[PDB]
C-alpha cells in the first residue's frame, strides 16, 4: 500500500499489529469474494507513535504463510499437508490415535 | 485543444531537428497516422540522405484522379521512384537545402503536410472544373440546367479511404457538394456520434454562423444522386451528413485552410467525441464528491489530538 | 490478418517514453506533465510535456500525475493519455495493439483502473501490461540474433521516482526476492537543491539542480577521502553558468554536492529514515533470498537500467562494493571450514540503451509473433468485466 | 393518465402546473444567471448556474441572460436548464410519466419548433407533446370562438384573427415590439433626469419601477400639456440601495412607445393600427364580428388604461356605423395558461398528441404536420 | 424527485427503518470469527426473508436482512440508452470510491447497479436514523444527476459543433 | 486441487427451512380445493359491487407450501385484482376494522405482490402499504420480515 | 487533527498559536531592539540583539525599531529573527513539523509576499503555508458571510466589503493612516 516499516522498533509494532489484527481464512474464495466487493473487513489500527494505516486483504493473507508456504518462498508443502504426510508416514495400527 | 492539427506533428519536429542540426544520424522509425495512414522514415543509402514514403489504402484511386501531376508540381524536382510496400517516396539530402531559414522551415511544414497534400488532388480538381462551369455558364445563362445536371452525372466523383467512410464530390456551375458516408462502430462512439451529429446540423441553422457551408444530414436514406454510386449501401447504419461549397467559401485566398478542414472533420469529431467522455469522467466525480458530501452525515464529533503533518502528533503531550 | 504495428507506452515518474515497435528510438521523450487552468471550456485548456513546460507563466499550474511509480491523480492521467495519443502518437485507439508499462508492487486497484481506462475512455482493440523490469532484461543483449540471451541475471533500474532490485533466473521473476528502496533521481535532485539552498547562491532552480547533475554530477569511492581530496585539489571548484530567466552570467559556485549527491544510493541515510540499507548490501539481500542454484547466475550477470544509473563511476562502486561483501561472506566460510574455493565472480554489466532500457525491452518484445495472443482482447473484457487485470502475477501468488 | 403537464415557456416569464388546474403552481423568470467574481469564501456550497428565483434573488453577484431573445431561443443551453429546473426542482415530477404542453409564439422560424420538439422527446423522454399557439388558448380560455386577439408579452406582440372555429393564417400581424423594448426605453429616457441604469441588476429594478408605476395615457398632446405644470404627476419609487428617485412624463411616456413606435426609431404601425390592418385583411363578412370581439391577452397589456385608449383609437379608426367592443379579464396575465389548461383537459383532445411511438417513425418533421 | 416518488420512498423509507434491527453475533461455523451473516449465506435460521419493493419493472429493491448485516440493492429508470451508459459510468464510480462511504459494495450483486451493505458496526457507532435520508436522497438525487449530465452532454456537443463549423 | 471440493456440506447437515418452522399438516389437494373454493367468491364479490367484503372473505384462509406453487399463484392474482378493485377513499375503516394477523396477512401478500411488477400494478399495493404502515405501525412489516418464506 | 500554527505577524504584535485554541498563546511586541552604550561592564553573557518581551523590558537601554513599516516589510533579517524566536522561544515547536498560516495586507506590494513565502520555505523549510488576509479572517471571526470588514491595526486601515462568499475586488479601500500614526500625533 505504502507504508514503510524499516525500523527496528517497527518490527515489534508490526508483530503487535497481527497479533491483534491478522486472522487465518476459513474459506479462500469466500474471502476474496469478501475482500473484492465488500468493504467490511477494513480495519484501523493505530501506531503506538500515534498513527493510523489501512488494513484490508492483508488481515487474512499474512497467515495464510502457513497453509501455503509458496506465498514467502518454500517450496515445502502447507501446514495441513505436511500433517497428512507426518500422519501416513506412520504405521497402520496407530492411524486412528494419530 | 479544439481544433486538431493539420499534418503529421513527429514529420515536422524531426525535420526541423535534422535541418537545424550539424551531426546526422540514421532513423529508421515507421509512424502510423489518422485513418490509417502510415508514414516511414529511413536512411539507407547515406546518414545526410533521408527517405519519407506514405501508405494509404486508396492511393491507387487517387492515382486514377490525378494526383501524380499534382504531387510533383507540389512536391518539385524531390521526386524518388516509390519504394517497396510504400506509395509515394520521397528522398531529401541536406546538402542542397536552401540557406535561408524561413525557406527550410517551410519545406519542412510542407513534407509534413504531405496527408492533405496528396489528398486535396480531388479538391483541387472539382474547383477547377467549378471555375470552367461558371465561366461557361456566365457566357449564357439559358444553358445552364442541362450542363448542370450533365456535371452531376459525368463529373460526379467519389472516393474510399475508410471502410466505413466515403467523400462523394462534384461540381457545378456555382458550387462544389460534397457527402460524407459517416459511420460509427464500437456501440457507445455510434451512441455518442448521434447526438453529436444532430447537434452539428443544428448549429449551421443558428442565424449566429449562417456564413458557414450548408449542411445536410439525414440517416436511413441517402441524397437523390447517390444512391446509384456503387458503394452506398442502402442506408444500414450509415449517416450522411452534406456540405454544399458555394463561391465564397473557396476564395483563391481560402481554398487550403478550407481543404484542410473538410479533410479533417471526422476526425476531429471524433476526438471529440473523446473529449466528451472526458467531461463526463471529470464532472461525475467532481459531484460525487458533493454525494459523499451529503453522506458525510450520521458521524458523531470525534476529536484527533495533534496529527501534525506527515508523521504521528512529534509529542507525548 | 496483418494487424498495424503494436504501439509501446510508459509513463515513468519524471518521463514518459512513447513510440511504435520496430522502431529504433522513442518517437517522443518528454516530461510527465500536464500544464492545467485553475473561450475554450476549462475541460480541454490543457498542455503536456514540454508545451506545458514552455507554457508554464502564461496561466496554466503545473501537476505530475504519477510519483513515486504510482498514480494518484485519475483526470491527470486520463487526459495525459488522450492529450499524447491524439496530439503526438496520432494514432486511432480501436485499431491498435497497446503495451502498457507500470512499476512493479503497484496496487491491484491502479491496474484495475487502468484497464478500465483504456477499455472505455478509448477501447483499443488489446492492452498488455508489462512489468517495468523484465523490459529491461530483453533489451540488456545486444546483438540479441537466435540464441545470445541471458536469461538470467539482476536488474537495478534505478530511475526519477522509485529505484527497483529485480531477479530473474531462466526468464521467470522470483517474486520472494523483491525489494524495492523509495529512493531515486527525484530525491537526491531535491537534496542538490537543497545543498543550493543552504549555501545561498543567487539561483537555486529545481532545472538548475537537474542541470547541475546532467554536466557536473559523479560517483566518489568514499565521503571523508573525497573531502581531503577536494580540500587539496582546488580545480575540483567550477561555476556552471545558470541563465535562469533574464540573471544573464550569474554562474553558479557547484561545490562538495557533486560527490555528496550520488552518495545516496550507497547510503540511504542521508536522504530520509525511512529506509537506510545499503544498495549493494540490499542487492546481496535480493540475491541470498534467491534459490541457492540461481545465484551465480545472478551475481554473473547485473543489468542497470534508468537514467538515473548513467553517474560516472556508479557501477564500478556497486560492483566493488558487492565484490567485496561477497568475498567476505566466502572467505569466512572458508576459515570455518578450512578450504580453499573457485569462487565466484560478478560482471554489473552497463550497455548502449541505459537510458531508455524498457522502451526498448518493450519494443523487441512486441515483435514477437507470439504477443498478440498474450494481450487481452477486448471482447474478455466486455465479457468478465473490468477487472480482468487485477490478478497480481509477477510479484507473489494469487490466493 | 391521471393528468398532463403544462409549460409556458415564455419569453421573460415561465408558468408551468398540471392540466385543469386553475392557478399557477410555478411562475418563475425565464432568467439563467453566472457568477462574476473569485469567491475568496470556504465552502457556501458554490454553484455553478443560479437559475429562476435563486438568480432573482442573488442577482447582486451575478450576471443574468435571457435565453429566449424575441420569442425566439438563442441560448438552447439556458433553455434546457431552465426547462429540468421546472421538471425537476419545483414541480419535481418525473417527465418520463406526464403528456406535457407547449406553447409557441406565430410566425416563429421553423428551427424553433424542430428544435423544442426534439429535445422534449429524446433528452427528456416526455411520453407526448403538443405544440399550440398563443392565440388559440387566449380564445380557449376566454370561453368565446370568434375574435382578433391582441397577446403582447415580454418577447413578442402579435395578432391573430379567428372566425368560429377557424384561423386566418393570411391576416396574423407580428410586431417585434415587447416588455424587454418597453424596459430598455424605459432605461434610456430615465438617463434625462440624472438616474442611469447599466448593469442587468439595474434592468430588473428599471422593470420593477415599470410594474409599478408606468401607466398608459387618453391622449398623448394634453397629457404632456398637463406635466408641463409638474404639479400633480410626479410620483416617487424605493430602490434597494435606499436613494428615492422621482418619476415624472416618462412614467407615461414609454408605454406609448406601442402605440408610436418611431420613440425607439422603428418604423412600424402602432398597436392599433397593426390590429386596424390585421382585421381589415380579413373577409369583409366577419369584420362586423372581429371589431365586437377584441381580445386582450398577455403580461404588457396589464397598463393602467391601456383598454380605454386602445377602444378609442380603433373607434376613430374604424367607421362609426359599426361599434367596437374590447375586452381585457381581470386574470388575462394567465390568459394563455388557462386556454392551454382547458384545451390539455379535453376528451377530443387525447387523439391529438403526438405520441413517442408516432415522432420516433417520422423523425422531428413530424410536430410541422400534426402541431400546426 | 419528490411530489412525485411519494408512495415508492416511503415504502422504501419503512422497510429499511424496519430491517435494520441489527446485532452483534459470531460465526457459527468459524469459531473466534464475526462475518456479515447476509454475504456467506451459511445458517439459514438467522437470514430472514428476501423482500423486494418496486414501483414500476424497471425499478426495484432487494432487501436482503440478516442478523448482523443488512444487504440492500436498488435499480434505477434507465429509459434510453444515453441514460443506460450513463447511469452505468455514474455508479461505478460511486462504488468505486466505498472506502469512504462506509456503507457501500465495491460491485453489485448481478442484475444490479449498486448494493448498499449496511454491517452492524455502522449501526453501532453511526446513528443510522440519517442512514436512510441518505438512501433516498440518493435514490432520487441520481435521476436528477443523470438528467443533468445528458443536458451537459447536448450542451458541450452543441458548442464543439459550433466552434468546429464557425472557422471555415 | 484439494483446496476446492469441499466437504463440510456433507458431514454435517445444516439446519434446513422444514427444521425452523412448522410443517403444514393439510394435504396439497385439500388447499387446492379450498383454494379453487374461494376464488370465485371473491371474484363475484368484485362484480356486485362489494369488494370489502370479497377482500375480507378471501381474507379468512391463505395458503402457503413448497408444493402449492401455481394455487399460490392465482389466490395472488385474485387478491391483486380484489385489492385493485377498491375505492381508496374507504381505505382507513377497513383498515381500522381488522385483527392483527388478518392485517399481518395483508401486508405480506401485498408485499409479495410488489415483487412482481411486470405483470400486476404497482401504484395500488404502494398505496395500500403506505396506508396500513401509517394506521397499523411498524409491527406489520416486522412480522413480514419474520414470516415463513413459503408464504 | 492536523495541527497548523497561525502567525498573524501584525505590524504591532506578533499573534501565534496552533490552529484550533481558542485564543493565541504566543503574543508579544515585534519590536527589535539592540543596545546603544559601550558596556564596559563585563560578563553575564550580554546578547547583542534582544526581541519582544525582552526588548521591552530592557528598552531603557535599547534602540527599538520596528521591522515592518505600514504592513511592508523593510527590515527582512530582523524578521527573520522575529520569525526564528516566535517558532522556537515562545511556541517551542519545530517548523518543519506543523504547517504555518500567514496574513497580509490587502494592496500590498507583491514582492513582500513572494518574499515572505520564499523565506518561510527555504529557511524554516516548513511542510506548507498560506497568504490569508485580515479582513476575510475577521469575517470567519464574526460568524457571518456578508459584510464589509473595516480593520485597523499598528500599521494600515483597510475595508474589504465581501457580498455571500463572494469578495469585490475594486472596492478595496486601503488607507495608510493607522495606531503608530496616531501614537505619533
Ligand atoms: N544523465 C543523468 N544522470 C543522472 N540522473 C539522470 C540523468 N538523466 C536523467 N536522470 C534522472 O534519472 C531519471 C530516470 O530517467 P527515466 O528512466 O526516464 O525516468 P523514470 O524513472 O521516471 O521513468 C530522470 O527522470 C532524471 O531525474
Ligand atoms: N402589471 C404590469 N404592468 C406593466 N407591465 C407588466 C405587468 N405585468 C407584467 N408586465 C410585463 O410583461 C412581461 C410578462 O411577460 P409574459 O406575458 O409572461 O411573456 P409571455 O407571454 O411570453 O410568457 C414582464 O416582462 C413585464 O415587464
Ligand atoms: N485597548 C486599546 N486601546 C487603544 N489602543 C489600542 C488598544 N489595544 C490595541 N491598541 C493599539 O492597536 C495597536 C495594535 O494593533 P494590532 O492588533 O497589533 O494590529 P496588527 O496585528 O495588524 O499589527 C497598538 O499599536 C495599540 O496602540
Ligand atoms: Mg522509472
Ligand atoms: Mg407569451
Ligand atoms: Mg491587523
Amino acid at each position: 500500500k505504502g507504508y514503510a516499516f524499516n525500523r527496528t522498533a517497527d518490527f515489534e509494532t508490526v508483530r503487535e499489529m497481527k497479533e491483534k489484527l491478522c486472522y487465518v481464512s476459513y474459506d479462500l474464495e469466500l474471502d476474496h469474494k469478501l475482500s473484492e466487493e465488500t468493504t467490511v473487513l477494513m480495519r484501523n489500527y493505530t501506531l503506538p507513535d500515534g498513527r493510523v494505516i489501512k488494513v484490508g486483504s492483508e488481515r487474512y493473507e499474512c497467515p495464510e504463510c502457513l497453509f501455503q508456504p509458496h506465498l514467502v518462498g518454500s517450496e515445502q508443502p502447507g501446514l495441513s499437508e505436511f500433517i497428512f504426510d507426518t500422519i501416513q508416514a506412520a504405521d497402520v495400527d496407530i492411524r486412528k490415535y494419530l | 485543444m479544439l481544433s486538431l492539427d493539420y499534418n503529421n506533428i513527429f514529420i515536422y519536429e524531426l525535420l526541423t531537428e535534422r535541418f537545424s542540426s550539424e551531426n546526422p544520424s540514421s532513423i529508421d522509425q515507421v509512424v502510423t497516422d489518422f485513418d490509417g495512414v502510415t508514414f516511414h522514415i529511413s536512411t539507407p543509402e547515406e546518414k545526410t540522405k533521408i527517405l519519407i514514403s506514405l501508405s494509404m489504402k486508396c492511393y491507387p484511386e487517387l492515382v486514377n484522379y490525378g494526383t501524380l501531376d499534382l504531387l510533383k508540381q507540389i512536391y518539385g524536382a524531390y521526386v524518388h521512384e516509390p519504394e517497396m510496400g510504400y506509395n509515394f517516396s520521397i528522398l531529401i539530402d541536406l546538402q542542397q537545402l536552401p540557406a535561408t531559414d524561413e525557406e527550410k522551415e517551410q519545406l519542412a511544414m510542407s513534407i509534413s503536410m504531405l496527408k492533405r497534400n496528396v489528398l486535396a488532388a480531388p479538391f483541387h480538381r472539382a474547383f477547377t472544373k467549378q471555375a470552367e462551369l461558371a465561366d461557361l455558364a456566365r457566357k449564357d445563362p439559358e444553358n445552364a440546367p442541362m450542363l448542370d445536371k450533365q456535371a452531376t452525372s459525368q463529373e460526379l466523383m467519389a472516393i474510399h479511404y475508410r471502410d466505413e467512410e466515403t467523400i462523394v464530390l462534384w461540381p457545378e456551375h456555382d458550387r462544389v457538394t460534397v457527402v460524407f458516408s459517416t459511420k460509427f462502430r464500437e456501440e457507445t462512439d455510434r451512441i455518442f456520434g448521434k447526438v453529436f451529429l444532430q447537434e452539428f446540423v443544428d448549429a449551421r441553422r443558428r442565424p449566429a454562423i449562417q456564413t458557414a457551408p450548408q449542411v445536410l444530414f439525414s440517416y436511413r436514406d441517402p441524397p437523390l444522386e447517390i444512391r446509384d454510386i456503387q458503394g452506398i449501401q442502402k442506408g444500414d447504419d450509415f449517416g450522411f451528413v452534406t456540405f454544399v461549397l458555394f463561391e465564397r467559401h473557396f476564395t483563391p485566398q481560402n481554398r487550403e485552410d478550407c481543404i484542410s478542414h473538410i479533410q479533417v472533420f471526422r476526425n476531429t469529431l471524433h476526438f471529440h467525441i473523446k473529449a466528451s467522455k472526458a467531461y463526463m469522467h471529470q464532472r461525475m466525480r467532481k459531484r460525487v464528491a458533493d454525494f459523499q458530501k451529503v453522506l458525510n452525515r450520521a458521524k458523531p464529533d470525534v476529536e484527533l489530538e495533534r496529527k501534525t503533518a506527515t508523521g504521528r502528533s512529534f509529542v507525548r503531550a | 490478418a496483418s494487424f498495424n504495428v503494436p504501439i509501446i507506452m510508459d509513463n515513468g515518474t519524471g518521463y514518459s517514453k512513447l513510440g511504435y515497435a520496430g522502431n529504433d528510438a522513442p518517437s517522443y521523450v518528454f516530461p510527465t506533465v500536464i500544464a492545467t487552468r485553475s473561450r475554450a471550456t476549462e475541460d480541454l485548456d490543457f498542455f503536456i510535456g514540454n508545451d506545458a513546460l514552455k507554457k508554464a507563466s502564461a496561466g496554466y499550474s503545473l501537476d505530475y500525475p504519477i510519483r513515486h511509480g504510482q498514480i494518484e491523480n485519475w483526470d491527470h492521467m486520463e487526459r495525459f493519455w488522450q492529450q499524447s495519443l491524439f496530439k503526438y502518437l496520432r494514432c486511432e485507439p480501436e485499431d491498435h495493439y497497446f503495451l502498457l508499462t507500470e512499476p512493479p508492487l503497484n496496487p491491484p486497484e491502479n491496474r484495475e483502473n487502468t484497464a478500465e481506462i483504456m477499455f472505455e475512455s478509448f477501447n483499443c482493440a488489446g492492452l498488455y501490461i508489462a512489468v517495468q523490469a523484465v523490459l529491461a532484461l530483453a533489451a540488456s543483449w545486444t546483438s540479441s540474433k537466435v540464441t545470445d540471451r541471458s536469461l538470467t541475471g539482476t536488474v537495478v533500474d534505478s530511475g526519477d521516482g522509485v529505484t527497483h532490485i529485480i531477479p530473474v533466473a531462466e526468464g521467470y521473476v522470483i517474486g520472494s526476492s523483491i525489494k524495492t528502496m523509495p529512493l531515486a533521481g527525484r530525491d537526491v535532485t531535491y537534496f542538490v537543491q537543497s545543498l543550493l539552498r543552504d549555501r545561498n547562491e543567487p539561483d537555486s532552480s529545481l532545472k538548475t539542480a537537474e542541470r547541475i547533475k546532467e554536466e557536473c554530477c559523479y560517483v566518489c569511492p568514499d565521503i571523508v577521502k573525497e573531502f581531503s581530496r577536494f580540500d587539496r585539489e582546488p580545480d575540483r571548484y567550477l561555476k556552471y553558468a545558470s541563465e535562469s530567466i533574464t540573471g544573464h552570467s550569474t554562474t553558479i559556485d557547484v561545490g562538495f554536492e557533486r560527490f555528496l549527491a550520488p552518495e545516496i544510493f550507497f547510503n540511504p541515510e542521508i536522504a530520509s529514515s525511512d529506509f537506510l540499507t545499503p544498495l549493494p548490501e540490499l542487492v546481496d539481500n535480493v540475491v541470498q533470498s534467491s534459490p541457492i542454484d540461481v545465484r551465480k547466475g545472478l551475481y554473473k550477470n547485473i543489468v542497470l537500467s534508468g537514467g538515473s544509473t548513467l553517474f560516472k563511476n556508479f557501477g564500478n562502486r556497486l560492483q566493488r562494493d558487492l565484490k567485496r561483501i561477497v568475498d567476505e561472506r566466502i572467505h569466512r566460510s572458508e576459515m570455518l571450514s578450512g578450504a580453499k574455493s573457485g569462487g565466484v565472480d560478478v560482471n554489473v554489466i552497463s550497455h548502449k540503451r541505459q537510458r531508455n532500457a524498457v522502451w526498448f525491452g518493450g519494443s523487441l518484445l512486441a515483435q514477437t509473433p507470439e504477443f498478440g495472443s498474450y494481450c487481452h482482447t477486448k471482447a474478455d473484457y466486455e465479457e468478465y468485466g473490468a477487472s480482468i487485470a487485477r490478478r497480481y502475477q509477477i510479484f507473489g501468488n494469487s490466493l | 393518465e391521471t393528468t398532463a403537464l403544462v409549460c409556458d415557456n415564455g419569453s421573460g416569464l415561465v408558468k408551468a402546473g398540471f392540466a385543469g388546474d386553475d392557478a399557477p403552481r410555478a411562475v418563475f423568470p425565464s432568467i439563467v444567471g453566472r457568477p462574476r467574481h473569485q469567491g475568496v469564501m470556504v465552502g457556501m456550497g458554490q454553484k455553478d448556474s443560479y437559475v429562476g428565483d435563486e438568480a432573482q434573488s442573488k442577482r447582486g453577484i451575478l450576471t443574468l441572460k435571457y435565453p429566449i431573445e424575441h420569442g425566439i431561443i438563442t441560448n438552447w443551453d439556458d433553455m434546457e436548464k431552465i426547462w429540468h429546473h421546472t421538471f425537476y426542482n419545483e414541480l419535481r415530477v418525473a417527465p418520463e410519466e406526464h403528456p406535457t404542453l407547449l406553447t409557441e409564439a406565430p410566425l416563429n422560424p421553423k428551427a424553433n419548433r424542430e428544435k423544442m420538439t426534439q429535445i422534449m422527446f429524446e433528452t427528456f423522454n416526455v411520453p407526448a407533446m403538443y405544440v399550440a399557439i398563443q392565440a388559440v388558448l387566449s380564445l380557449y380560455a376566454s370561453g368565446r370562438t370568434t375574435g382578433i386577439v391582441l397577446d403582447s408579452g415580454d418577447g413578442v406582440t402579435h395578432n391573430v384573427p379567428i372566425y368560429e372555429g377557424y384561423a386566418l393564417p393570411h391576416a396574423i400581424m407580428r410586431l417585434d415590439l415587447a416588455g424587454r423594448d418597453l424596459t430598455d426605453y424605459l432605461m434610456k429616457i430615465l438617463t434625462e433626469r440624472g438616474y442611469s441604469f447599466v448593469t442587468t441588476a439595474e434592468r430588473e429594478i428599471v422593470r420593477d419601477i415599470k410594474e409599478k408605476l408606468c401607466y398608459v395615457a387618453l391622449d398623448f398632446e394634453n397629457e404632456m400639456a398637463t406635466a408641463a405644470s409638474s404639479s400633480s404627476l410626479e410620483k416617487s419609487y424605493e430602490l434597494p440601495d435606499g436613494q428615492v428617485i422621482t418619476i415624472g412624463n416618462e412614467r407615461f411616456r414609454c408605454p406609448e412607445t406601442l402605440f408610436q413606435p418611431s420613440f425607439i426609431g422603428m418604423e412600424s404601425a402602432g398597436i392599433h393600427e397593426t390590429t386596424y390592418n390585421s382585421i381589415m385583411k380579413c373577409d369583409i363578412d366577419i369584420r362586423k364580428d372581429l371589431y365586437a370581439n377584441n381580445v386582450m391577452s398577455g403580461g404588457t397589456t396589464m397598463y393602467p388604461g391601456i383598454a380605454d385608449r386602445m377602444q378609442k383609437e380603433i373607434t376613430a379608426l374604424a367607421p362609426s356605423t359599426m361599434k367596437i367592443k374590447i375586452i381585457a379579464p381581470p386574470e388575462r396575465k394567465y390568459s394563455v395558461w388557462i386556454g392551454g389548461s382547458i384545451l390539455a383537459s379535453l376528451s377530443t383532445f387525447q387523439q391529438m398528441w403526438i405520441t413517442k411511438q408516432e415522432y420516433d417513425e417520422a423523425g422531428p418533421s413530424i410536430v410541422h404536420r400534426k402541431c400546426f | 424527485m419528490s411530489n412525485t416518488l411519494r408512495p415508492y420512498l416511503n415504502a422504501v423509507r419503512s422497510t429499511l427503518t424496519a430491517s435494520l434491527a441489527l446485532e452483534e453475533f459470531s460465526s457459527e461455523i468459524v469459531e473466534r470469527q464475526s462475518q456479515p451473516e447476509v454475504e456467506v449465506g451459511r445458517s439459514p435460521e438467522i437470514l430472514l426473508k428476501p423482500l423486494v419493493v418496486s414501483r414500476n419493472e424497471q425499478e426495484q429493491c432487494l432487501i436482503e436482512s440478516s442478523v448482523n448485516s443488512v444487504r440492500f440493492s436498488i435499480r434505477i429508470k434507465q429509459v434510453d440508452e444515453i441514460e443506460r451508459i450513463l447511469v452505468r459510468k455514474f455508479m461505478q464510480f460511486l462504488m468505486g470510491r466505498a472506502e469512504s462511504f462506509f456503507i457501500l459494495r465495491r460491485k453489485p450483486v448481478q442484475g444490479y447497479d449498486i448494493s448498499f451493505l449496511i454491517t452492524n458496526y455502522h449501526t453501532e457507532e453511526m446513528l443510522k436514523h440519517k442512514l436512510v435520508d441518505f438512501i433516498i436522497e440518493f435514490m432520487e438525487e441520481v435521476d436528477a444527476e443523470i438528467s443533468e449530465m445528458k443536458l451537459f452532454l447536448n450542451g458541450r456537443a452543441r458548442l464543439v459543433a459550433e466552434t468546429y463549423l464557425s472557422c471555415f | 486441487t484439494f483446496r476446492t471440493l469441499d466437504v463440510d456440506s456433507i458431514t454435517e447437515p445444516v439446519l434446513t427451512e422444514q427444521d425452523i418452522f412448522p410443517i403444514r399438516n393439510e394435504t396439497a389437494e385439500q388447499v387446492q380445493a379450498a383454494v379453487s373454493q374461494l376464488i370465485p367468491q371473491a371474484r363475484s364479490a368484485i362484480q356486485t359491487g362489494n369488494a370489502l367484503q370479497g377482500l375480507k372473505t378471501l381474507l379468512s384462509y391463505v395458503p402457503y407450501g413448497n408444493d402449492v406453487q401455481e394455487v399460490r399463484t392465482q389466490y395472488l392474482n385474485a387478491f391483486v385484482d380484489v385489492l385493485s378493485n377498491i375505492r381508496a377513499a374507504d381505505i382507513p375503516a377497513f383498515v381500522k376494522e381488522c385483527s392483527t394477523e388478518e392485517i399481518d396477512n395483508i401486508v405480506n401478500f401485498i408485499y409479495r405482490g410488489l415483487a412482481n411488477p411486470q405483470a400486476y400494478n404497482s401504484s395500488v399495493l404502494l398505496n395500500w402499504h403506505e396506508k396500513v404502515v401509517e394506521i397499523s405501525g411498524i409491527g406489520c412489516i416486522v412480522r413480514v420480515l419474520n414470516s415463513r418464506p413459503d408464504l
